[PDB]
């Protein structure tokens, strides 16, 4: 797909302070927290020490209906993107080359307070790059009504609850699970948030333009006197 | 590669297995060989759905409305051009005012819309009974084969055509999405331009009634989507013109700071 | 110190024997699965607003209402901004009088007065409906996060802000003496500049309608302290411009000898 390659160059957000987010985003960076599960929010968002992105989408249940308003319930959908290394000496966030991912996590959260349905789904990819076809370092997490806990391995008897890897599912005619999955939700996933990467530091980017360009306005102003 | 060169969904008819499989079967069924039994039970009958003849048989169906429908807009075409020859080609000895020609030239305008409006409707009921019969066929294995595709993408190509003309543009966005969800057809520019022009006419009737904000940023949303994502399969990215369009979206949606 | 950089009220996920007693209530709701069942009574389901997962969805609703209110206020002034460069951009090829221009300059006064008076309405509507997510949450250990005072304070600055244009200066008051209880805020000399000005209207109006002095007074005293308040927390105290706001006060004011 080569998809997770054009994601290695969203490594400028680390350097460049974030002002522009659209509506409903929630954006930060921060370190790994233990067990390298999530990513924990740095005080300082502009430090090198920073190895992390984190991205957030968030909406609300009934805004098919126009009840939006009416709490029906709450739902987000988030993506991380996990980096090794240490940042670049320069603290200039314009010139960054791309650099490896350690592991790309998908989450999925959706309640609805009417029905009492929760449905959280994990996805976190441990080899983004370096083999095309890495269907067993691909870890799925599904919790439905908040079973089951949190870790619970998959067992042979309840297939498909609990965290189990991608390769444990079949790819065969009459069930093309695995391939469905790659062909109706990762790939669109990770477009939507690499397109959003994107739109996010172009907008912080364009900003830096205006401000050069807002004090040459003022300069001109003693031109007429 | 000409998938509808081919004339069927799928050519259907070797193992000494399933020869001799075939030879039994086939002798039960001539010992109850009743040409005038129908079946109370239609259970039994509706397997037949599943079958490749079946599937083989709508795939004509599908097709036969669909060329149809194509000779009812190149037939219309060829009237139009031959309908402005010939007033051009006919002399008129009665013309000596200046306003003569605005009104006669008016008058074929709308003769000929006439005959162009006429021909949308009597085309889309063509590509409307198409569909019928590509969505009634169940058998999954012969629903991913490249005539199927390149069908069903013609068909909705067709219609969706045929329907902007009659400004009913509400009723493409439910075939838009379903085109651009086969093979590479999401690569193609106009068919984002559609979805563009689809959503902003539903956007302007919710502000147009004064309905709910949340149904006027889901279809401001969309719009904005497939009209950054039209810019971008034309003149590429990094272009001039996707400059601009950033630009416009940029003041249209939300942004927080 | 961002307290909205995560997007949310309360973050979210730990004792054996606590989690002990959330696996048995699990399973005692498995057998009584039913979606579609519905509480006659109403209490024991609106125990539900204590939630903290009600807090987050009620949280971001008001938090979503806020970006979108104040994204009105900026559009409008990015507007504004490019409407009268564009203004002073085209070309006058029929203006040769000084009172021709003044004409024009009164025309583009009156347009960009009457978009932000429009643009200030369309954003009150906004930041109301997100004054209201908040005052429906009922947890009062929810209610003193920094992520709470953050955004209840931040809301009701920019609602005030939108209400004084709209000349809803009696409208303020509540609003204001609210926002001076919340954390630090009291400290901020704005927020005593607004309270001094919507003190002064309310004394002009009982003033003119010839109502009471009590209200009267009432309305003189609370101007006076807030106006000594703002240049006291701009300015500073035993400043020259306080010795001046002193000698006015004295003035106004009842003094017994």
């Amino acid at each position: 797909s080569e998809v997770n390659k054009r994601l290695r160059l969203h490594t400028v957000l680390f350097k460049m302070k974030v002002r522009t987010l659209p509506h409903k985003t929630v954006l930060y960076k921060g370190k790994p927290s233990a067990d390298g599960e999530r990513c924990e929010a740095a005080d300082k968002q502009e430090a090198q020490d920073n190895t992390c992105l984190h991205l957030e989408v968030f909406d609300f249940v009934g805004s098919e209906d126009g009840k939006s308003s009416k709490n029906l319930g709450a739902k987000f959908k988030k993506m991380e993107l996990f980096f090794e290394g240490s940042n670049n000496a320069d603290p200039d966030p314009r010139k960054e080359q791309p650099r490896n991912l350690t592991k790309i996590r998908t989450y999925i959260y959706q309640n609805n307070f009417l029905l009492e349905d929760k449905v959280i789904s994990v996805i976190a990819d441990v080899a983004p790059n370096g083999e095309p076809a890495h269907n067993d370092k691909i870890e799925l997490f599904y919790q439905h009504d908040d079973y089951p806990v949190w870790g619970t391995p998959e067992t042979p008897s309840e297939k498909g609850v609990g965290k189990y890897i991608l390769s444990n599912v079949e790819n065969t005619k009459s069930n093309p699970i695995r391939n469905n999955f790659k062909k109706q939700f990762y790939f669109k996933n990770l477009d939507y948030f690499d397109k959003l990467f994107t739109k996010i530091f172009d907008y912080n980017d364009r900003d830096s333009n205006k401000h050069y360009k807002k004090n040459v306005e003022a300069l001109k102003g003693s031109l007429k006197y | 590669v000409d998938e509808l060169l081919k004339g069927e969904l799928v050519p259907e008819n070797l193992t000494e297995d399933q020869k001799k499989k075939k030879k039994e079967i086939m002798e039960q069924e001539s010992l109850w060989k009743n040409p005038d039994f129908k079946g109370y039970n239609k259970t039994f009958q509706e397997l037949h759905q599943l079958s490749k003849t079946f599937a083989n048989n709508q795939f004509r169906l599908a097709l036969s409305n669909y060329q149809s429908g194509v000779n009812t807009i190149m037939k219309n075409r060829d009237w139009v051009e031959q309908y402005r020859k010939e007033e051009a080609e006919k002399k008129r000895l009665d013309e000596k005012w200046y306003w003569q020609k605005v009104d006669r030239k008016a008058r074929e305008e709308r003769v000929v819309y006439r005959e162009k409006m006429k021909a949308k409707q009597d085309a889309l009921n063509y590509f409307s009974k198409a569909i019928n019969h590509l969505d009634e066929i169940k058998n999954p294995d012969l629903r991913e084969r490249p005539e199927f595709k390149r069908l069903l993408s013609d068909v909705y190509r067709s219609w969706i055509m045929a329907e902007y003309d009659l400004q009913n543009l509400p009723q493409t966005i439910p075939i838009l999405e379903l085109y651009i969800e086969i093979d590479d057809n999401e690569k193609e520019y106009p068919a984002h331009k559609y979805l563009a022009s689809a959503y902003s006419f539903e956007e302007n009737m919710i502000k147009k009634t004064k309905g709910p904000d949340d149904m006027l940023f889901k279809y401001r949303y969309k719009k904005n989507v497939h009209l950054l994502r039209a810019t971008e399969l034309k003149y590429g990215k990094d272009s001039p013109e996707y400059k601009h369009i950033v630009n416009v979206i940029n003041r249209d949606e939300v942004i927080s700071v």
